[PDB]
RNA sequence: CGAAGGUGUGCUGUGAGGCAUGCUGGAGGUAUCAGAAGUGCGAAUGCUGACAUAAGUAACGAUAAAGCGGGUGAAAAGCCCGCUCGCCGGAAGACCAAGGGUUCCUGUCCAACGUUAAUCGGGGCAGGGUGAGUCGACCCCUAAGGCGAGGCCGAAAGGCGU
RNA sequence: UAAGGUGAUAUGAACCGUUAUAACCGGCGAUUUCCGAAUGGGGAAACCCAGUGUGUUUCGACACACUAUCAUUAACUGAAUCCAUAGGUUAAUGAGGCGAACCGGGGGAACUGAAACAUCUAAGUACCCCGAGGAAAAGAAAUCAACCGAGAUUCCCCCAGUAGCGGCGAGCGAACGGGGAGCAGCCCAGAGCCUGAAUCAGUGUGUGUGUUAGUGGAAGCGUCUGGAAAGGCGCGCGAUACAGGGUGACAGCCCCGUACACAAAAAUGCACAUGCUGUGAGCUCGAUGAGUAGGGCGGGACACGUGGUAUCCUGUCUGAAUAUGGGGGGACCAUCCUCCAAGGCUAAAUACUCCUGACUGACCGAUAGUGAACCAGUACCGUGAGGGAAAGGCGAAAAGAAC
């Protein structure tokens, strides 16, 4: 549904705001794409859509930390 | 003349029936507004 | 076979008619006001046995019950099963 | 006559049950063709077997 | 518990025969009493073939307010009112005015 | 030994009003001084009920059409029986599907219903009546289309679809 | 508990009972068709059609049980593909649906006001959606204060229509501080001392104390009027009972109650006493929350409309220090003071009433009061969502008018 399945950023809502500060509702969705991650320690790849930003937790955590958390949440990969 | 009202018993139930009704989040809440009310015949299935 | 506690149930009364009158004494036909999910088996089986008869075969109808008014209340008959039962040849009761 | 009968055999009663369910017919029959005079008596057998079958009920379990 | 009862023996209190005595009939639901040969009316009573065969007049007791009458003593000659109390096990009645049970 | 309420008559105050009493009614009423308001109606093409007016006036729903004799009946232009006359006949006849649901048949009744009367009725009341291996449903098989395990997609609700 | 009973319109007929297996009242059981989440498959709700067992048969048939989906766990099994993995089957456990308000969260109007209207207002309101509990939510300071000190959260009264915000228009509108209600604090990020030691929790035990039927419950007569006396007149009595209701007109003493005093074979609520069953207290030393705080860009929340604008949340791109450290004190800097975020849990004061009992009203009394005092969400209207009435009173007693 859009949702980032690492760090769990979903859309949100807001305002765009004109010159005249006339508002009209608008949504920020994130930057979400599907990708192959490579687990070392269980000899395959897994796809998750994950946003930029859960790339950038991925790298630091490392993925097995990160399937950890996936797990733990019941959340299917 | 041709009125508007041409009756079909299989077409009312279709449309208008218990288990119509029945399928859709909408038309729960019909059933549950005209229990709520009180009445005596919730939808046109005889 | 069926049980007779199920045969007991099945049979409700004899009806009285004009036209049962002339069944019995033309077709040998007995005309019974049944149970209303006993099947035609059923019926069979409970006459031959709580009669001690012996039935040919049995017709049954279903008879609506009549819309009726109390003074301003509308009211409804229950629907009954109305049983054609002829006997075999040559038995009468 | 609940305990006239608490005590007889499941066998003893189931038995019992049957002729009961007997009489209720024969009753029937006779109450629709207007040769029973006496309308209280078929509501009795209705309320004994009601009291066999409970019997029934409790022993079996 | 009621306090009278059929079969007793009660003097009216109240109304057009206020004063005069009979024996409890039958006592109704209503809180209500027929007490034999008090409350008589005369009903008109139209024929019938199978269940009062003829049309006719009629007299008979009409139901009484039980509040309107009272267990006559028989022992002072007067009306009386009722207790409750144990005589060895059995709740009983007792007058008042002469605490015997009844 | 007659409350409120209703309807008369008499008296009385500058006014909104007050007091007395006949008849009706048949169980409630409230001086005084204070207190509180759903506190006063002729109008809003006001709202609800009742009753007028036009007026015993228009009308009684296809211009296919009736006439007489008998019957029953409290009563017959209309009901029943008969004779004659008329109208439809690719329908104004007959059988069905759909839709309706006892309107079907007998007996009985004429208050209301029937644009009149009604002894008559699709009206009231009671009783009867619908019988299947072969007719139809159900059943087997699919069309458009619908629902749809997993699935794919969407803030949630949900949307598509194997 | 009892001398009367078989619910109502509603009689009648047949019966049942009177000293206890008649009826009636309460506790625990039994039975409980079909549809409906509906769950064996289907379906135009109350119907159509099955499969597998186990048992039975008069060989025609019969009765009962089980068979939905998803989530988790276990076993068994198992492709592309060697190990695997995905998948498949069975079992166990749980969920599903309904419901009046209150509560937390995901979305989110316009009419209207500005005497036009776009910023602003209406308003984070109506409405839709998800989830929850008897309450929820919040909660033990990276909080305030002003160099004096305070000490978690919630709710009430003030401060104050003040300070501010604002096409500085219409409007919006705090806090600090004070007075009250209620009061409570603990745990993990970890090893030794060390135990069943704190007491949260589960299940039996007694004992109290409620609950669900019930028992006893004072004392008035005469006489007038009248259809009838409870009213008038006369003379008595009760009162820990003169609340209230009924009875042929207005009754402390006619009846039912009321004050007060009593009661449970059976089930269950709360509180102490408590075995046992999981449960860990105390002390020492250490440790102490990173794609996080901060930043740029776009928005939102703060009374505060980007303004000189601190503080909070983050869609997007970035990114520390780590107690010799870090956050805040309304731009910003220095000094000083105060606190320790990136991990949890927590009772009471507070919100509400679909429903159950009791009691109350300067609330209505049939065009009023609920739409509905009456067989009303009915009759009727509408394809449907939905809309939606009218209609109470004989009499004390039917004695409801024989002929
Ligand atoms: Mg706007
Ligand atoms: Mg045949
Ligand atoms: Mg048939
Ligand atoms: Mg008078
Ligand atoms: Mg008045
Ligand atoms: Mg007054
Ligand atoms: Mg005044
Ligand atoms: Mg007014
Ligand atoms: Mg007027
Ligand atoms: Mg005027
Ligand atoms: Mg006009
Ligand atoms: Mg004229
Ligand atoms: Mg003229
Ligand atoms: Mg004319
Ligand atoms: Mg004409
Ligand atoms: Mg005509
Ligand atoms: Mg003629
Ligand atoms: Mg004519
Ligand atoms: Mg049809
Ligand atoms: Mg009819
Ligand atoms: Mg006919
Ligand atoms: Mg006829
Ligand atoms: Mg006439
Ligand atoms: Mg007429
Ligand atoms: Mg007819
Ligand atoms: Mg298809
Ligand atoms: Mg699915
Ligand atoms: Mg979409
Ligand atoms: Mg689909
Ligand atoms: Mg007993
Ligand atoms: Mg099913
Ligand atoms: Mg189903
Ligand atoms: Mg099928
Ligand atoms: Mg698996
Ligand atoms: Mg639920
Ligand atoms: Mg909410
Ligand atoms: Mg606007
Ligand atoms: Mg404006
Ligand atoms: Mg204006
Ligand atoms: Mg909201
Ligand atoms: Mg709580
Ligand atoms: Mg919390
Ligand atoms: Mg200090
Ligand atoms: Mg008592
Ligand atoms: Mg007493
Ligand atoms: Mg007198
Ligand atoms: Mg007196
Ligand atoms: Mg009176
Ligand atoms: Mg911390
Ligand atoms: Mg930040
Ligand atoms: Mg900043
Ligand atoms: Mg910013
Ligand atoms: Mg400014
Ligand atoms: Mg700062
Ligand atoms: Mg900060
Ligand atoms: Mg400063
Ligand atoms: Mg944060
Ligand atoms: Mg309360
Ligand atoms: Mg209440
Ligand atoms: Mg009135
Ligand atoms: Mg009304
Ligand atoms: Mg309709």
């Amino acid at each position: 549904s859009r949702v980032c399945q690492v760090t769990g950023k979903r859309p949100v809502t807001g305002n765009n705001r004109s010159h005249a500060l006339n508002a009209t509702k608008r949504r920020f969705l994130p930057n979400l794409h599907s990708h192959r991650f490579w687990v070392e320690s269980e000899k395959r790849f897994v796809t998750l859509r994950v946003s930029a930003k859960g790339m950038r937790v991925i790298d630091k955590k490392g993925i097995d930390t990160v399937l950890a958390e996936l797990r733990a949440r019941g959340e299917k990969y | 003349m041709k009125r508007t009202f041409q009756p079909s018993v299989l077409k009312r139930n279709r449309s208008h029936g218990f288990r119509a009704r029945m399928a859709t989040k909408n038309g729960r809440q019909v059933l549950a507004r005209r229990r709520a009310k009180g009445r005596a015949r919730l939808t046109v299935s005889k | 076979m069926i049980r007779e506690e199920r045969l007991l149930k099945v049979l409700r009364a004899p009806h009285v008619s004009e036209k049962a009158s002339t069944a019995m004494e033309k077709s040998n036909t007995i005309v019974l006001k049944v149970a209303k999910d006993a099947t035609k088996a059923e019926i069979k089986a409970a006459v031959q046995k709580l009669f001690e008869v012996e039935v040919e075969v049995v017709n049954t109808l279903v008879v609506k019950g009549k819309v009726k008014r109390h003074g301003q209340r509308i009211g409804r008959r229950s629907d009954w099963k109305k049983a054609y039962v002829t006997l075999k040849e040559g038995q009468n009761l | 006559k609940a305990k006239e009968l608490r005590e007889k055999s499941v066998e003893e009663l189931n038995t019992e049950l049957l002729n009961l369910l007997r009489e209720q017919f024969n009753l029937r029959m006779q109450a629709a063709s207007g040769q029973l005079q006496q309308s209280h008596l078929l509501k009795q057998v209705r309320r004994d077997v009601a009291r066999v079958k409970t019997l029934l009920n409790e022993k079996a379990g | 518990a009621a306090k009278i009862r059929r079969d007793d023996e009660v003097i009216v209190l109240t109304g057009k025969d206020k004063g005069k005595r009979g024996k409890v009939k039958n006592v109704l639901s209503s809180g209500k009493v027929i007490v034999e040969g008090i409350n008589l009316v005369k009903k008109h009573q139209k024929p019938v073939p199978a269940l009062n065969q003829p049309g006719g007049i009629v007299e008979k007791e009409a139901a009484i307010q039980v509040s309107n009458v009272a267990i006559f003593n028989a022992a002072t000659g007067k009306a009386d009112r009722v207790g409750f109390r144990f005589e060895d096990g059995k709740k009983v009645r007792f007058f008042k005015s002469n605490s015997e049970t009844i």
